[PDB]
């Protein structure tokens, strides 16, 4: 049992999935062609004799990235009809991915997910990888999440995403897509993790001292985070973190389900020898504003619940010591209505190293997911960008052309402002 | 000689005034520039 289904929507999701599946194949020992020369049941199936098929699905409205997968070294891993492909890209348009182009591919992905979930007896949740800016990763992810909610229901729906950066962004119509997708993410996703590309670049520049990091390094870090998330399902440890109890401990209110991922230690090879990577120091480094994986300052916010996913050579004693030291620190501030705000999971499997990766071999690793109030700042700045572009009605006709109304933008903005008001209300003490 | 130095001071004042006017006109719209990033310093707990 303990099965999970991975969904990768858009280019960002497909490439992050390539990183994640290379990582899992390295972890469980499965060769790229699907043979091992137990614990893979969480992510891999069994087909006849010595075949491990990943429990994933690759959906994108343009063929380029999926055809990279179909021709790359992992072409034997997936069965051909698992990788789903449209004809025309959503073209950075929420409307195209949600109404016009996305409607001719949704039945096929839905029954593919149905058949993929029929093979597993202990399905726990879906991992949906997408981006908040692209037309596909916004619109089609919204459509898929609402169909999965009306179809599957009580199953958890974990969601990994690439939030647009405050400054360094690669799309012009990005805030529109982000607001439109969050208007449906607020209700159709049980726990949506936030990752920003700018923060990955900053982490790679400072810690991993890479002058020129590409998307493959970003996806490698994100894959490490997801592997740390699912290690409890895929391995054993002193304290196990199932997806359901993770969601229960991390989400205090139904609309507040946007925690911040962060991973530690992230270091270069040459920097690793001179560091005594103890549990206390990586636990401290998880709270460091420079090591945050989304460009927002936790100091301006107050934590509400943070889950600690230790893995490697970790004993609960020093975890308790580190948590106490954090509790004593005044810079890290917690809400008064959460006297205990740490969910702890210690695993036995150390984080593996992908060949050719930029991360050093480490005995211990921590993946913190803190549901802080600092994300209200990034959300409010995205709202400011949306308001600027919407006062002049710029780019709106590109959405009204194929299935949108002005009322959709107004509703999305009102819902997002309500979300900000909710975060402000839960921030203030009593 | 006093008249000559008074005229000298007046000339210097006029030159300074026109130079400042040109600087004010230039500063309204800077010229297009492009370089490297100069990343911001990371913030630390303090
Ligand atoms: N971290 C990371 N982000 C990516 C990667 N590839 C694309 N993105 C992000 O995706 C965002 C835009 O969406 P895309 O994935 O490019 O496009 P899409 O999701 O396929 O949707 P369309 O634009 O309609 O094609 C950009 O802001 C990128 O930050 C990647 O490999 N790694
Ligand atoms: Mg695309």
């Amino acid at each position: 049992m303990r099965e999970c289904i991975s969904i990768h929507v858009g280019q960002a999701g497909v490439q992050i999935g390539n990183a994640c599946w290379e990582l899992y194949c390295l972890e469980h020992g499965i060769q790229p062609d699907g043979q091992m020369p137990d614990s893979f049941n969480t992510f891999f199936s069994e087909t006849g004799a010595g075949k491990h098929v990943p429990r994933a699905v690759f959906v994108d409205l343009e063929p380029t990235v999926i055809d990279e997968v179909r021709t790359g070294t992992y072409r034997q891993l997936f069965h051909p009809e698992q990788l789903i492909t449209g004809k025309e890209d959503a073209a950075n348009n929420y409307a195209r991915g949600h109404y016009t182009i996305g409607k001719e591919i949704i039945d096929l992905v839905l029954d593919r997910i149905r058949k993929l979930a029929d093979q597993c007896t202990g399905l726990q949740g879906f991992l949906v990888f997408h981006s908040f800016g692209g037309g596909t990763g916004s619109g089609f992810t919204s459509l898929l999440m609402e169909r999965l909610s009306v179809d599957y229901g009580k199953k958890s729906k974990l969601e990994f995403s690439i939030y647009p950066a405050p400054q360094v962004s690669t799309a012009v119509v990005e805030p529109y897509n982000s607001i439109l997708t969050t208007h449906t993410t607020l209700e159709h996703s049980d726990c949506a993790f936030m990752v920003d590309n700018e923060a990955i670049y900053d982490i790679c520049r400072r810690n991993l001292d890479i002058e020129r990091p590409t998307y493959t390094n970003l996806n490698r870090l994100i894959s490490q985070i997801v592997s740390s998330i699912t290690a409890s399902l895929r391995f054993d440890g002193a304290l196990n973190v199932d997806l359901t109890e993770f969601q229960t401990n991390l989400v205090p209110y139904p609309r507040i389900h946007f925690p911040l991922a962060t991973y530690a230690p992230v270091i270069s090879a040459e920097k690793a020898y001179h560091e005594q990577l103890s549990v206390a120091e990586i636990t401290n480094a998880c709270f460091e504003p420079a090591n945050q994986m989304v460009k927002c300052d936790p100091r301006h916010g107050k934590y509400m619940a943070c889950c600690l996913l230790y893995r490697g050579d970790v004993v609960p004693k020093d975890v308790n010591a580190a948590i106490a030291t954090i509790k004593t620190k005044r810079s890290i501030q917690f809400v008064d209505w959460c006297p205990t705000g740490f969910k702890v999971g210690i695993n036995y499997q150390p984080p593996t190293v992908v060949p050719g990766g930029d991360l050093a071999k480490v005995q211990r690793a921590v993946c913190m997911l803190s549901n802080t109030t600092a994300i209200a700042e990034a959300w409010a700045r995205l709202d400011h960008k949306f308001d600027l572009m919407y006062a002049k009605r710029a780019f709106v006709h590109w959405y009204v052309g194929e299935g949108m109304e002005e009322g959709e933008f107004s509703e999305a903005r009102e819902d997002m402002a309500a979300l900000e008001k909710d975060y402000e209300e839960v921030g203030v003490d009593s | 000689g006093d008249q000559r130095k008074q005229m000298l001071q007046k000339y210097k004042e006029e030159k300074q005034l026109q130079k400042l006017k040109e600087q004010r006109e230039k500063a309204k719209r800077g010229i297009f520039k492009v370089g490297r990033y100069r990343p911001d310093m990371p913030c630390f707990l303090l």
